[PDB]
């Protein structure tokens, strides 16, 4: 082997050497993808957590865990091909508006979608039902009702086991649970336990959410573990 | 007035529909039913490729093919010596998610996108001896999927916004931009001639396009799919596609009309990639199956099977002596096989 | 009389 | 890009003195680099090695153990540090920059060079000392090799710098056949396993000067005794 | 506007897509076929080549 | 000879299940690199050490119940089989409690668990495990030779025996069982409950609206299982010991204290295999993703 086969041998080594050390930051870090129809208030949930480009990248930490938050902000409608992408990720965080009843069964649709995609069906999806403000203020002043977009909530009662907040109009906890119930349930179908949904009720002003994400991400990491561990 | 458009179209359509199968004499299956199968094509992998962090998206042979430049959803290009298997240069991306890589034919140039929208063009031969980026060309309202270099100065991109690109490099501007796809456009080869090139889309349609004024002089319209993989046969008078109903088919620009359908009932997988070898008796196709399969461009039958990757077979390529066929795969290796 | 041995 | 050596000066023989070089403009850290003296009025001598991240070091037999060659890659300053200086150690000290990799040009930039002044490996011969020439003509130097150049991966391992008068060496041809950047076509190399030439096709003003040869073949790597071309 | 716009522009790529001359398939076939013939030996991956020359 | 048939019958189904179950496991954990992962790098080294454990005393014992007396290697065999046969045990115990302390930090600390969980880190606590079994191997190995029943007189024998006095060999016995079978057998229980208590609780019990929807139906399977492998490894690994510590406390042998002491053995002996035969059934098998794995390999092998 030349001289000069030998340095190439020593330059690919230390190429090595630091693909080993960006190795450790990439199985170190949480990806998570964020989606959402520009109703949602995926941006305020981005410019809140202060800890043409399709792709913007949003980096925080929480409990010294890094999480890396993608938002394809300037891509066309059709997903069925990008989306193939984001498997191997933590968690898809799914955000839609819970209070414009028009788009509720359009973000039905989206979550069904992504939901039984070939190839996230192995990925877990947290859903923020956000602006629950606007929410309660809609349902309260009732000029707006869901069962005039969805006939079943005349017939749907608040769970018992439900723990609404302290505050809560009844109406309000009814509503937002039938919500929620309507997401569960195109979760549990098909769900074949390879992968849950997380739904969390937020206003995009909380500064919990970057909790709400670590707990469900640590969650998921623990289903992830007893597969890998055998002990499931 | 538009109903009136859209009975001249569908008129249109069937006049070109007329004039394919009027020119339907025979099929490729007839004429090559006498010529000698190419039998058992026993590849072995020659070279493994074990840089990668991430799944490896796409790889790209250089025009002295001995160099050979991988992406991965890592952030990494890696510029490859097949023959030592070493590693000649690792490119830190500052967008993750590349789907597409290219190597210039003069092998001074690198060219990657992905969801980042962003054609980014890296000169390997910088005085300072670091890999830098020369443009970053930016233009498409939507994730780039395919990249192909005409020349050190002009770069051809497909784009899921619909539409085909030609840039002039050291402008950073649009010399020409293709008239849509209907759907995402996902595969692109340039024709040898450099004056055409293919482009496939998730339309199931594959159109030809002349490269000096942007119109797609013919559109291939048969599939069940959306097309992956499109590759130019080596004379550039017919090229290949590939599409996730599990069949690749073979177009010829002269008679306008595909030519052979390779399918077998055990492959329910879709078609990730697709390429000829130098003769152009073997088309390589990559499928979601794990497996790389060889076929007889000719006969259609299948000649034989590369096996050794254990995740989607995600890019693959012919070296331009044809002494070589790469294969990348989610699994985060190169597997050289000969 | 027999011994086994402890199975060291 | 710039190597500016420093660091010469009077030393009394045995002392010990430390020579620098500040890169500048390039990625110093990619880069092997390379000491090689000049003796006053001789030619080229190679004299110590570091790689990239310092995994490899060579030194000629001429000076291991006297001198300890280091690199701060932070500080993009390479170091030589001489003890036990002979008067043999006089010479003109250039730093070079090496990078090696599949097509790459090694020994493709010389620094301006430092002064000091004191008080079984490949041999090259070069055929002539000198040749008489103007402008218009072309010029056939050569080389020959005690060892054939040409490594069974198909490369011939010799280099080809021009010394032009007051200069550091440039590199014209660093494959027996390949062409340096910034160099005109006009300079054209070629040769054997063991003989070589450098064809000079259409001589200029700006090709007056020392032509050496190198190899690359083996470490101690020996320059020739140089062609002077002479207007 | 847009929307004839549109309409007319397929009915234009269209009449530029029937206008195209075209060759008898079997024609095709044998071109295809004659350069698979003509470059078969100078094919590694057809016709495997000696362990010495890869 | 007296228990030559009545043993091997019961022996011969623990040496075929085990053997059969390691070398699945050995197969399948290299067959595709999907299943190569750090666990299943300390879960390949049982099935190693407990494949070990079945071949290298399995035959011999049984020999032996043929016939005892005539031992067949000479010196340098005695040192071989009793310094690998104690490799191997500590080596099994050793996979168990760090497989099970691996399973704790995933647990209770998942995120550590993904971050540190490196191959390099896998081979190094594997060295450190096989390093320990082979170095408290030593000072067992140290005090057995030949003993002979051979005499000057005029008027062979020379079974593998304990040689040096029995007191310290009495010493080595009680510290092996405590700190290979005492030590390990609580640090196991322990870290399995504090999984199983981790396991029943959610959202660091703040779950007001429960966490039957996504908790209990692995839990169902993971405490039962978890019972299991504690239970597992102290009813299986306690016999050994017993039989060991009997063998070093007595001073001189009646015949009924004999006759009690091989009934002992030979049920120390099944319990102890039946450990080795059972640790790939409980450990890889019977979890779903070894089973899609060796789903996988067996359509490889279809093709």
């Amino acid at each position: 082997l030349s001289a000069e086969d030998k340095a190439a041998v020593e330059r690919s080594k230390m190429i090595e050497k630091q693909l080993q050390k960006d190795k450790q930051v990439y199985r170190r870090t949480l990806r998570l993808l964020l989606l959402g129809a520009d109703n949602s208030g995926k941006s305020t949930i981005v410019k809140q957590m202060r800890i043409t480009s399709g792709i913007f990248e949003t980096k925080f930490q929480v409990d010294k865990v890094n999480f890396h938050m993608f938002d394809v902000g300037a891509q066309r409608d059709e997903r069925r091909k990008w989306i193939q992408c984001f498997n191997d990720v933590t968690a898809i965080i799914f955000v839609v508006d819970s209070s414009d009843y028009n788009r509720l069964q359009e973000a039905l649709n989206d979550f069904k979608s992504i939901w039984n995609n070939r190839w996230l069906r192995t990925i877990s999806v947290i859903l923020f039902l956000n602006k629950q403000d606007l929410l309660a203020e809609k349902v309260l002043a009732g000029k707006s009702k869901i069962e005039d977009y969805f006939p079943e909530f005349a017939r749907y009662t608040t769970p018992e086991d439900a723990t609404p907040e302290p505050g809560e109009d009844p109406r309000v906890t009814r509503a937002k649970y039938f919500i929620r119930k309507e997401f569960v349930d195109i979760s549990t179908a098909s769900g074949d336990g390879r992968h849950i949904c997380y739904p969390h009720f937020t206003c995009s002003v909380d500064t919990e959410n970057a909790r709400r994400i670590f707990n469900d991400c640590k969650d998921i990491i623990l289903q992830m573990n007893l597969r890998e561990y055998n002990l499931v | 007035e538009l109903d009136q458009l859209r009975q001249e179209a569908e008129q249109l359509k069937n006049q070109i529909r007329d004039a394919r199968k009027a020119c339907a004499d025979a099929t490729l299956s007839q004429i090559t039913n006498n010529i000698d199968p190419v039998g058992r094509i026993q590849m072995r992998t020659r070279r493994t490729l074990r840089g990668h962090l991430a799944k490896i998206y796409a790889m790209h042979w250089g025009t002295d093919s001995r160099l050979l430049v991988s992406a991965s959803q890592d952030g990494k290009l890696i510029i490859w010596d097949s023959y030592t298997t070493n590693k000649v240069h690792a490119i830190p991306l500052r967008s993750s998610w590349v789907m597409t890589c290219a190597y210039a034919p003069s092998g001074n140039y690198v060219a990657c996108g992905g969801l980042d929208n962003i054609c980014s063009i890296y000169n390997l031969k910088t005085r300072e001896g670091n890999v830098r980026v020369s443009r970053e060309l930016a233009g498409h309202t939507g994730y780039l999927s395919c990249c192909r270099f005409l020349d050190d100065n002009q770069i051809v991109t497909s784009s899921g916004d619909t539409t085909c690109a030609l840039w002039d490099i050291e402008t950073g501007q649009q010399t020409t931009t293709f008239t849509g796809h209907t759907g995402d456009v996902m595969s692109l080869s340039l024709a040898p001639d450099t004056r055409l090139f293919v482009s496939g889309a998730c339309d199931a349609s594959a159109k030809l396009w002349d490269v000096r004024e942007g119109m797609c002089r013919q559109t291939f319209t048969g599939h069940e799919s959306d097309i992956n993989a499109i590759c130019f046969f080596p004379n550039g008078n017919a090229f290949a596609t590939g599409s996730d109903d599990a069949t690749c088919r073979l177009f010829d620009l002269r008679a306008d009309q595909e030519l052979m359908t390779y399918s077998h009932d055990n492959i329910i997988c879709g078609i990730t990639s697709v390429s000829f070898s130098k003769s152009g008796r073997l088309l390589l196709a990559g499928y979601d199956d794990f497996n790389c399969n060889v076929w007889d461009a000719l006969k259609a039958d299948r000649a034989g099977v590369l096996a050794g990757h254990d995740n989607r077979v995600s890019c693959l390529g012919v070296t331009d002596d044809g002494m070589a066929v790469a294969t990348g795969s989610w699994d985060s290796f190169l597997k050289i096989w000969n | 009389y027999f011994l086994f041995r402890p199975r060291n | 890009v710039q190597l500016v050596e420093s660091g010469g000066g009077l030393v009394q023989p045995g002392g010990s003195r430390k020579l620098s070089c500040s890169a500048s403009g390039f990625a110093f850290s990619s880069f092997g680099m390379h000491w090689v003296r000049q003796a006053p009025e001789k030619g080229l001598e190679w004299v110590a090695y570091i790689s990239s991240g310092s995994g490899t070091i060579y030194y000629a037999d001429t000076v291991k153990g006297r001198f300890t060659i280091s690199r701060d890659d932070p500080k993009n300053t390479l170091f030589l540090q001489m003890t036990s200086l002979r008067s043999e150690d006089t010479a003109m000290y250039y730093c070079v920059r090496s990078i090696y990799y599949y097509g790459s040009s090694p020994f493709d930039f010389w620094g301006q060079g430092t002064t000091l002044t004191v008080s079984s490996d490949i041999v090259m011969t070069q055929a002539t000392s000198s040749v008489p020439v103007t402008p218009g003509e072309s010029v056939s130097i050569s080389c020959r090799s005690s060892k054939s150049l040409l490594h069974s991966n198909g490369n011939t391992y010799l280099y080809w710098f021009l010394q032009r008068p007051g200069q550091s060496p440039q590199l014209l041809i660093y494959r027996m056949s390949n062409l340096a950047s910034g160099v005109p076509d006009r300079f054209s190399g070629s040769g054997s396993g063991t003989a070589f030439t450098l064809t000079i096709s259409r001589l200029e003003a700006e090709d007056v000067g020392v032509y050496y040869c190198m190899q690359h073949l083996e470490y101690p790597l020996t320059f020739g005794a140089g062609t002077k071309l002479e207007l | 506007t847009a929307s004839i716009a549109q309409a007319r522009k397929l009915v234009e790529q269209l009449k530029m897509e029937a206008n195209i001359d075209r060759i008898k398939v079997s024609k095709a076939a044998a071109d295809l076929m004659a350069y698979c013939e003509a470059h078969a030996k100078e094919d590694p991956l057809l016709t495997p080549v000696p362990a010495s020359e890869n | 000879s007296h228990f030559f048939l009545p043993v091997s019958v019961v022996y011969v189904p623990i040496f075929v299940v085990g053997v059969i179950g390691n070398v699945l496991v050995c197969l399948v954990i290299l067959q595709h690199q999907a299943m190569k992962t750090p666990t299943n790098y300390y879960l390949f080294s049982l099935a190693v050490s407990d494949l070990l454990v079945l071949l290298l005393g399995m035959p011999l014992e049984v020999y032996e119940m043929w016939r005892n007396y005539p031992f067949l290697f000479g010196p340098v065999g005695c040192y071989f089989k009793t310094a690998l046969f104690e490799t191997v045990c500590f080596a099994s115990i050793l996979s168990i409690t760090t497989v099970s302390v691996e399973r704790y930090v995933a647990i209770l600390h998942p995120f550590r668990a993904k971050l540190q969980s490196t191959r390099r880190r896998a081979l190094r606590i594997l060295g450190i495990v096989w390093g320990f079994s082979v170095l408290f191997s030593l000072p067992n190995t140290s005090i057995h030779g030949i003993k002979f029943h051979y005499f000057p007189n005029g008027s062979g024998s020379a079974t593998c025996t304990v040689i040096k006095p029995m007191w310290i060999y009495n010493f080595i016995i009680q510290v092996t069982s405590f700190l290979f079978y005492l030590l390990p057998m609580t640090v196991i229980s322990v870290l399995y409950y504090l999984m199983a208590l981790r396991l029943k609780k959610d959202k660091s019990l703040e779950a007001d609206e429960g966490n039957a929807n996504i908790q209990r139906p692995c839990r169902k399977s993971v405490n039962k299982m978890l019972f299991v492998l504690v239970l597992v490894f102290a009813i299986c690994w306690a016999p050994f010991h017993i039989d060991r510590l009997f063998f070093s406390f007595v001073e001189e042998w009646s015949e009924s204290l004999a006759a009690v002491f091989n009934l002992v053995h030979v049920v120390s002996g099944v319990f102890f295999y039946l450990s080795s035969a059972v640790n790939p059934i409980i450990y890889n098998l019977l979890s779903r993703r070894f089973q899609a794995a060796f789903q996988n390999v067996i359509s490889s092998f279809h093709k």
